[PDB]
Order: structure tokens, then C-alpha cells, then sequence
DNA sequence: ATCAATATCCACCTGCAGATACTACCAAAAGTGTATTTGGAAACTGCTCCATCAAAAGGCATGTTCAGCTGATTCAGCTGAACATGCCTTTTGATGGAGCAGTTTCCAAATACACTTTTGGTAGTATCTGCAGGTGGATATTGAT
DNA sequence: ATCAATATCCACCTGCAGATACTACCAAAAGTGTATTTGGAAACTGCTCCATCAAAAGGCATGTTCAGCTGAATCAGCTGAACATGCCTTTTGATGGAGCAGTTTCCAAATACACTTTTGGTAGTATCTGCAGGTGGATATTGAT
């Protein structure tokens, strides 16, 4: 009954989705979020499919972006996982809090 | 010997209003002119890319309305927004 | 007539696999438990600055319908600049 | 007989000064009549919060001449404000005193 | 024997359509004959740079056909490129495969 | 049904010069479109402000030239510059 | 004795910017790092300057350039006009 | 013969300097380095006061924000000794380069 | 704990750099009265957004198990911080001219007009053909022993 | 260093989606010359203010000493990776319905334009005075003992 020792599938993965460009979260529970958040601005909205997907694009391009700063941030203090206050640092340097 | 505008003139008036026994430096007063000329064009700037989105060839009160909403922070959008509304009344009402 | 249902707690359609799919495309091989908690409540603090731009953007010009340019416009408006839906 | 647009929309701001810069920054083809009045208005709004906040910082530090520090301390010290001018330097205003926790001594 | 403006210049890119362009944005009183020639120019010039570097991208990767992927590749192996589209987002681009040195297994 | 412009054709055009026997997919040539729009903005804009900063009402092709040096790169800017100087020099000796 | 312009920059004055930042301590190798961060941002802010002086025909980099130079840079400056 | 302990002076600078407001490089280098380097993209230029003033709130406001920065970057790896890694750390996830 | 050395605070002074106040003249705002432009009001499209639902794969949730990472401990040796001086660089102030910027001039060049020609974007169709995704099947890679 | 389990790779094969490619066009653009106005390059000066430059003055380069920081080596507890198992949702593909973007025509309002009347705002300068440090002395902080 084989294993792959902790971090062997983790680099795995890693390779297999820096390759890829497919979005990643699923298409209908974002498609919900969006509608609730913009539900909570104005009621009675539509949305073109279009927006929502654009949306999607622009929500994960940055959440790879950050999760790329956020790692740097923990291999900076020696560790190689990253954590709730990696993710400060980055938003924080990159001014999103400052 | 060419005449050099500003806004020092109106930001002193306001500064009279507000704190009648306080004074400003001429570095102060730069600044404020800085502000003053940085806010007209973001918000002007903004203003002219609602009315280009939109196909119009007018920038009236609604595209400054919408340029502060997009602009200000929550509560300075607000009151920025109840001034102007204020200011357009006042100059309506006004034989 | 029929009336939308009730929209709740959506933020947890963003699943823990999800998250863990985006960071290893960002390179990373370590995940504390904490981190899926915190990366929803920043994901829902970029969409929702980015739809709030978007919808006053409908609003201003009198729809009911959010367009992909509203999108578009509201991303660029925050130095998020997408390529490939118009404009 | 001739009113300034300004006294008419209770204004200390030039509307009519704003008026000819939105003309002839070549924002739009076209200026109605409210842009200027609402857009002065607006401006005048800020310049009279940050004032009344650097005015304030002027008389905690015993000074009834504001400097740009004043300012700096107005505008940093203030969410909002700081926000709108989260990319802008203010020549001559300094920083917020601000030590981490963790350089302070012990004993 | 009308000639375009662009077969003049000797462009591919419109000519005529830059002018009306310039024009119709507002982005000032008058505009000069030679100003859309230049600007068609130098948009044509950075598509070319684009295309010649995606094109290699996709027949490294054995295809025919350029999709996003190959648009960002290109765009994000040349220094110059990615300076200039740093704050842009490629639609269905990816990333770069890049994995962080401390990472990968052993000594 | 109303008539929605691009630069597909022209772009498609310079495709076929660099790589003869390449195609391009609809959403890439969708990116190519973006990317040559949000260009064109940015060199305008940076020629309207440049203007606007010397009291002159004409954008002319010293404009688009300075606004080239200061949105480009190094390498990018002079090769856009000598490309740009070429197409209207020949412009000009062409009427 | 000629020294370097750069090094005009002392490793005092150095200091001085990091404790208005904030700092306590300091590593020996931040003054050179520090001087290098320096001289790209002068280069970068310079050159936008100087472009806008050629434009305008000028010899003379005036305040103006270099504010609107700061602007289109991301670091906007209050207080030498525009 | 007397001697304050390491770091009880660095303490007392950051809350003098702080305080206070005025330029913390010395005027002619400065100026200087200016001219040097102005005069790799254009020979035999002239500068206003005001410009190479400019210039130098300009330099000192953003070294001053950048020292904040790396400042926090340190204390992350749990120092409080700022390095050079600490300058690019922050540089890095700023976006001025890599 | 003491005791002292040095930093820090506060009240008071006062000359002057740098404010506020005053004045006249003129650019540019506002008043008047035509002359163009525009952006909803109404009145219809067709599109596309919504919702619905059925089938089924595919990814999600959960529990178990343990590898190996984090963070605590301790510590030695290294490195920056503190500190006392005289030389060197900076700063301060005043001289000559480089060039800014003010001003008028006039013509090459731009706008506006209103015609003619051409294109590019379409809807309609056909029509091909690059490649997604699936199958073997050969070949690394990993981890245990 | 061997071998076994399993992930990887690669090259073929289909049957489409999506791309290319015609029409066959035709509405909107683009562009052809006239009539027309005018922006700004050019050439001249004068007066700021900038580079220089030499005297006055106050930071910094320096070497030594040791406090306490960093980074190393070790270890334990516990997290988070991996994987097996069960099954809930999302994905996919339609159906039908209608909400609403997207056009097109009147034009009554709303701007722009050309002219003229006036005045607020600038820029010279004339005064006025907030406060930058300078003093004196009292107290708090720091660090040794
Ligand atoms: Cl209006
Ligand atoms: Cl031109
Ligand atoms: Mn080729
Ligand atoms: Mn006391
Ligand atoms: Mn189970
Ligand atoms: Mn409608
Ligand atoms: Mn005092």
C-alpha cells in the first residue's frame, strides 16, 4: 500500500497547475458569490455571463498573485508554509492596507 | 510678470470660516493648491471617461456625482455628494 | 410571481480544494489551516470593491444589467487591468 | 446687476474659474451648467475638512499658523482622508511618530 | 486614385481610423497630420513584437494556433514586455512554471 | 446588429508578415485587441498631458514621440521611435 | 581627495531616513544597498524629467518637470506646483 | 566615565527624527548626484532651486517608506537588525522589480 | 535599593523671516442675445438573461495515519552601537550672465465643407481542419528495503 | 542498487468547435480637394535667478570596545499532507419566457457662440508679529553601583 512522502504531491501539483490555465474555483458557487455581494449593492440586478467570467478571471489572477507574494513572504522568515500573517505582510507592503 | 492663478486666495477664505484666528505658511498654502489641482483632474478625469463610456458628449453634475462616488472614501463621498447637491440647489433657487 | 431565493453564506462555495488548487499555482507546497478563512475574507474584499465600481458604472448609465465592460472599467479603475473582454 | 456664480450657489470656490479649466482641459466637447457649481462645491468640501483638521493639529501643538506638518498629521491620523491620499507625498510633513512593539525595551 | 493614409505611410495598421480616434477622445483641440501616422506606426510595431514572440511560443508547443497561453509566455519571458504590460492580467494566460528554490526535495 | 470595430483585420495582417503559416484563436485575438486599445490610450494620453503642460492645443507626431519615450522601455522605445520617425517621414515625401 | 558623488550619501544620513522609518538597527550592508535603491529611483524620476525639458525646448529642468515626472512615476508630490 | 546601552540611542533618534521635519541628506551631495546624473541623458543642463528641492523630498519621503517597509520585513523574520534582503523583500512584493 | 550623569520640559524673550494687508490695473468672468446640439419621451424590436430541470461525472467532505516542520531552547562568536575629535565638507552669502519667458509677427498647417469612393464589419453558408481528449503502451520517478 | 507501484510521456485517431473563407453587401468611414482661420516657430530683450565662488562654521570619518544579536544545532509536539471512502453538486444541454438593452424620430430644452460691460484676482510692495531658538533651572530617565 505505497505513499508519496508529505510534499511529493504538493510539488506535483505545482507543476501541474503553473502549466495550466483553466479557472480553478468552480463556476456556478462564484457565479452565487457574486450575485449575493452584488445583490447586497443594488437588488434586481443582471449580470451579462461575460461579466461574471471576467470577474472570475481578474478574482483568481490576483489570488495567484498574492499567494505568490504571500509564499515569498514565509520563505523570508525560513518557513515553507505560508500563514494568515504572510498574507498581512504582502497585502500590507503591496499597499492594500499600508 | 505673466499672471500665475491659484486657488490660495479661496482656500484662505475657507480657512477664515473654519478657524477664524488660525494662519497658513506659504509651503502650506502649496500644498493645499497641490490638493486642490489633484482632485479637480482625478475628478474630472473620471468624469470625462463616464461620459466617453456612456456616448455623450456632456459632462453635467451626474458625471461629477458618479466620478465622487467612484473617488471618495464611503464617508467624505457622502457629505462631497450632499455639498454638491446643496451648491446646484442653492444656484437653481436663484433668480 | 416567483421571487429570487435567498442568497447566503456563498463565500463557502470557495472550498478549502479550491484555494489550495490557487496557491500551488502560485507555488506553494505548505498550507496552515488558517489560511482558507483568511483568503475568503480578502477574496470578498476584492470583489466586492470591484463590484461596487461595476454596478455604480450600470447605474450611472440607467441599467439593470451588469456588463462585461462595467467589469472591465471598474478593474481598470483599480490598477487590475484585464485583457480580453472588451474595451 | 452682475452676480457671481459662485455667491449665487453659496460658494467660496470659483465656479467660474472651474467652468473655463473643465473647458479647456479638453475633458468633454461639452460643460453643463451644474458641472462647475457641483464640482467647486465638492472641492471646497475637502479643503474645509482638511483644514479644519490641520487647524486642529496647529493648536494641540500650541501654533495658530499652519505648516505642512499640521497637514501631514491631519491627513494620516484621519482614515479617510489617508486613503484618498494613500499615493501622494506632502513636501515638508514628515511621518507619524510610530515605534513596533517589539524594538521597545524591556529592562 | 484614391490611396489610404496607411498605404502612404506604408502601414498595415488604419491610419485613417487612429486620426478619428484621436479625435472623438478628446484629448485635444487639434491634431496634427503626422501625429495618427506616428502612433499607427508604433502600435504596429509592438504587435509585431507580440506576435513574432507568441508564434514561437506556440510552435514550441507544437501548435498552429495562438491562444492567451502563448500571448502571455511571450510577453512574460521578455523583460521589456512584461515592464510594460506589468499591471495587466492575460485572460486564460496562467503563469510562468516557476517554483522557488527552498522548495523542491533533499540537500 | 450595429457595427463593433477592432483592429482583428490589421492584426491578423501583421500575424501573417511575422509568421506566415500561424493562425490566432478568437479570445487571443480578443488580448491583441486590449492590448493595442489600452496602448493607444496610454500614448494618447500621455501626448494630451504633455500638451496641456506646454499651453499648446495640437497634438502633433513630437507629441506621440515624447509620450512614446516616456510609456516604453529602453529597447521597445527606440525601435518604436525609429518605426514611428520612418512611417511619417515617407508619409510626408509620399504626397 | 575625490570620492565618488554617490557616496556623498553618507552611511549618518543613511541612518537619519531609517529612523524616521522606523528602524533600530541597521546591518553594515545596507548603506551600499541603500545607495543603489537611490540611484535607480534619481535615474528613473530624472530621465521622465529631463524628457519633459527637451519637449519643451528648454536647458533648465524646472520644478514642474520633475513634479509631473514624480506623478506619471506613482509617487505624487505636493507643494512645487501643478 | 558614562555610556548608554545599544539600541537606547537608535531609540531616541526614531523619536527625534520622527518628530521633526527637515531633510535628513545634506544639500550640495545631493545636488551633486542630481547633476551627475542628469548629465547622462542631457550635457550641459541648468536646474531650478525648486527642482533639485523637489527632487530631494521626493527621495527622502520615499527612502523613509521604503525603510518602513523593510523595516516590517525584518521583524517578520523575527529580527530587528534590517538587511539587505529585507530591502529587496519589500522592493520585490512592491513591484518595483522581480 | 543610591547616586549621578545626561536627557528633557517648561517658562520666558525678542528680532526678523515671513506673514498679513493694501492698492491699482486688467484678464477673464458675466450679461445679452442668437445659433447649434443633445439627450431623454415615446414606441418598438430581438437578444440574452433567467429559471428549470434531468442525468451523471467528477470533485468535495470526511476520518485516519504519521512524516517532518515549526517554534522553543540554548549558546558562542560576530557585528553593529556607542562614543570622543579635529579636518573636511558643508553652508552661507553676493557677482556676473545664461536662459526663461514675454510679445508680435506671419505663414504652413490645421479645421470645416460637402462631395466621392472604399472599406470593413455582416449575416449568411460552406466548408476545413487544428486539436481535445482518450488508448495503448513505452519510460521515468519515487520510496522502501 | 533493486525493484515495484504509479505517474509521465508521446505519438496516433477520431470527430467536432471554432476557425477560415467566400461572398455579396452596403452603411459608415475615409478621403478628395476647396474655402477658411490661426496656432505656434521664430526672432528679439531684459530681468530672473542660476552657476560660481570664496569666506565662515559645524558633521562626519575615524578606531576601539563590548552588549547583545543572529543564526546554528537539537528536539518534541503537533500540524497538515496523503489517501481511502462515500456521495452531493456542478456541469452540461437543452426548453420557454420576458426583461431590457439597443435603435430610431421629435425636437423643447440645454449648450455654445460672438459681442460687450465690469470687475475679482493678481502682482507689486508696505507693513506687522508668530515663533525659532536662545536662556535658566527644575525634573525624569538611564545606567551604573
Ligand atoms: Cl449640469
Ligand atoms: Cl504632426
Ligand atoms: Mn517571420
Ligand atoms: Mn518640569
Ligand atoms: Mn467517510
Ligand atoms: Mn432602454
Ligand atoms: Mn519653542
Amino acid at each position: 500500500p505505497h505513499r508519496y512522502r508529505p510534499g511529493t504531491v504538493a510539488l506535483r501539483e505545482i507543476r501541474r497547475y503553473q502549466k495550466s490555465t483553466e479557472l480553478l474555483i468552480r463556476k456556478l458557487p462564484f457565479q452565487r458569490l457574486v450575485r449575493e455581494i452584488a445583490q447586497d449593492f443594488k437588488t434586481d440586478l443582471r449580470f451579462q455571463s461575460s461579466a461574471v467570467m471576467a470577474l472570475q478571471e481578474a478574482c483568481e489572477a490576483y489570488l495567484v498573485g498574492l499567494f505568490e507574494d504571500t509564499n515569498l513572504c514565509a520563505i523570508h522568515a525560513k518557513r515553507v508554509t505560508i500563514m494568515p500573517k504572510d498574507i498581512q505582510l504582502a497585502r500590507r507592503i503591496r499597499g492594500e492596507r499600508a | 510678470r505673466s499672471r500665475k492663478e491659484s486657488y490660495s486666495i479661496y482656500v484662505y477664505k475657507v480657512l477664515k470660516q473654519v478657524h477664524p484666528d488660525t494662519g497658513i505658511s506659504s509651503k502650506a498654502m502649496g500644498i493645499m493648491n497641490s490638493f486642490v489641482n489633484d482632485i479637480f483632474e482625478r475628478i474630472a478625469g473620471e468624469a470625462s471617461r463616464l461620459a466617453h463610456y456612456n456616448k455623450r458628449s456632456t459632462i453635467t453634475s451626474r458625471e461629477i456625482q458618479t466620478a465622487v462616488r467612484l473617488l471618495l472614501p464611503g464617508e467624505l463621498a457622502k457629505h462631497a455628494v450632499s455639498e454638491g447637491t446643496k451648491a446646484v440647489t442653492k444656484y437653481t433657487s436663484a433668480k | 410571481k416567483r421571487h429570487r431565493k435567498v442568497l447566503r453564506d456563498n463565500i463557502q462555495g470557495i472550498t478549502k480544494p479550491a484555494i489550495r488548487r490557487l496557491a500551488r499555482r502560485g507555488g506553494v507546497k505548505r498550507i496552515s489551516g488558517l489560511i482558507y478563512e483568511e483568503t475568503r475574507g480578502v477574496l470578498k474584499v476584492f470583489l466586492e470593491n470591484v463590484i461596487r465600481d461595476a454596478v455604480t458604472y450600470t447605474e450611472h448609465a440607467k441599467r439593470k444589467t451588469v456588463t462585461a465592460m462595467d467589469v472591465v472599467y471598474a478593474l481598470k479603475r483599480q490598477g487590475r487591468t484585464l485583457y480580453g473582454f472588451g474595451g | 446687476k452682475a452676480k457671481t456664480r459662485s455667491s449665487r450657489a453659496g460658494l467660496q470656490f470659483p465656479v467660474g474659474r472651474v467652468h473655463r479649466l473643465l473647458r479647456k482641459g479638453n475633458y468633454s466637447e461639452r460643460v453643463g451648467a451644474g458641472a462647475p457649481v457641483y464640482l467647486a462645491a465638492v472641492l471646497e468640501y475637502l479643503t474645509a475638512e482638511i483644514l479644519e483638521l490641520a487647524g486642529n493639529a496647529a493648536r494641540d501643538n500650541k501654533k495658530t499658523r499652519i505648516i505642512p506638518r499640521h497637514l501631514q498629521l491631519a491627513i494620516r491620523n484621519d482614515e479617510e482622508l489617508n486613503k484618498l491620499l494613500g499615493r501622494v507625498t506632502i513636501a515638508q510633513g514628515g511621518v507619524l511618530p510610530n515605534i513596533q512593539a517589539v524594538l521597545l525595551p524591556k529592562k
